[PDB]
Parts: C-alpha cells; sequence; structure tokens
C-alpha cells in the first residue's frame, strides 16, 4: 500500500492503476462476452511508482481488449463517480505502436503535476484495441473551458506526438 | 500563481528509477500474470 517514507520523494497525489479486459464477443471469440476490472495497486511516492510501472508490461503489448487507467486515489476509473460525473477527457486515437510511449510520457507529466490545473485532473486510461489504442486524459469539470484548455497545450507539449494527431475532447454526459 | 507542492518533471522522475527494486505484493495475483514483467 501507500506509505509516505522520509527517504522518498512524494507525490502531490496518491495514484492507483486499474486494469481492465474485455472478451468483446459470443461470435468474435469461442468464450462468451466477459468484462473484468481490478484494482491493483496504490502508490505515494516517485520511487513506488516505479516499483509498480517497472514490473507490467507496456500498453502496446497487451492483447485484446484491454485497458490501464491511472486515478486518484479514491476516483473510481468509471464517469459514474462523483469526481467525475461532471467532467470529461482528452482523446487521442494512435495507430499500433506509439501508445507505450506516450502513455509513459503521459502519466510521468500527470503524476509530477506538470498540468497545473489545481485539482482538476482525475486520472488517465490507455485503452488496447485491435487497430488502434486510445490514449486519454480525464478532468473533473467538464465546463471549465480554461482548464481544458490547458491540459490539451500540456498534452500537446508533453506526449512528443506528430503535429497531424488529432485530439478531441467529450463530456462523460454527451454519451447519454 | 499557485504551484503544486511536489512537482517532478520527465528527467527528475527517470532520475528516481531505482534499477534494483523488489516487485509489489499487489501485483502478484493471478489476474495480473499476463501483464507482469
Amino acid at each position: 500500500g501507500p506509505h509516505m517514507l522520509e527517504a522518498e520523494h512524494p507525490l502531490q497525489y496518491n495514484y492507483t492503476f486499474w486494469y481492465s479486459r474485455r472478451t468483446p464477443g459470443r461470435p468474435t471469440s469461442s468464450q462468451s462476452y466477459e468484462q473484468n476490472i481490478k484494482q491493483i495497486g496504490t502508490f505515494a511516492s516517485v520511487e513506488q511508482f516505479w516499483r509498480f510501472y517497472s514490473h507490467m508490461v507496456r500498453p502496446g503489448d497487451l492483447t485484446g481488449h484491454s485497458d490501464f487507467h491511472l486515478f486518484k486515489e479514491g476516483i473510481k476509473p468509471m464517469w459514474e463517480d462523483d469526481a467525475n460525473k461532471n467532467g470529461g477527457k482528452w482523446i487521442i486515437r494512435l495507430r499500433k505502436g506509439l501508445a507505450s510511449r506516450c502513455w509513459e510520457n503521459l502519466i510521468l507529466a500527470m503524476l509530477g503535476e506538470q498540468f497545473m490545473v489545481g485539482e482538476e485532473i482525475c486520472g488517465a486510461v490507455v485503452s488496447v484495441r485491435f487497430q488502434e489504442d486510445i490514449i486519454s486524459i480525464w478532468n473533473k469539470t467538464a465546463s471549465d473551458q480554461a482548464t481544458t484548455a490547458r491540459i490539451r497545450d500540456t498534452l500537446r507539449r508533453v506526449l512528443n506526438l506528430p503535429p497531424n494527431t488529432i485530439m478531441e475532447y467529450k463530456t462523460h454526459t454527451d454519451s447519454i | 500563481y499557485k504551484l503544486a507542492d511536489y512537482r517532478y518533471g520527465r528527467e527528475e522522475m527517470l532520475a528516481l528509477f531505482l534499477k534494483d527494486n523488489k516487485i509489489p505484493s499487489d501485483l502478484l495475483d493471478k489476474e495480473f500474470l499476463p501483464i507482469l514483467q
């Protein structure tokens, strides 16, 4: 679990890794539809983060329909969570082979407090699919245009992506 | 304006990556076998 240790470098928040997988079809796979999400663990320092991250496969090497989620401790990676329900996310769709580096850059910027939006960040997701990967960063208030504008600028600055790459913002409710 | 108390850039994060660690016990679950290295 997460403890603050004098010899270690604290993060501004504790964060929790999550892992989900979806067996997407009844015809598509021989097995029946199945969906699972499991909390991996929670960490409080830079050194503790590396203990977890260095022992996880990079997302570009996951198979099937799988996701890593990295969210502030106490925020579930589900839009209906209190911390998320009035929020939204920046979405970046990537051709296969780019997600592992972009995920690392994203979560290092998030954990390191590089966004400068106070408490607005909820967490980040990398979703591995068959023909593309999707990376997103979620924030608390979807209607806070100044916040969501600052996140975009930091993303463009820290992610190291071709300037042709599109980014889209989506408010979680808009899905209903 | 208001800087966070604990701030690290990318290079600072990598600088603290200790090369001798122990896998957290939270990861030692059969469910995570596909994702362990």
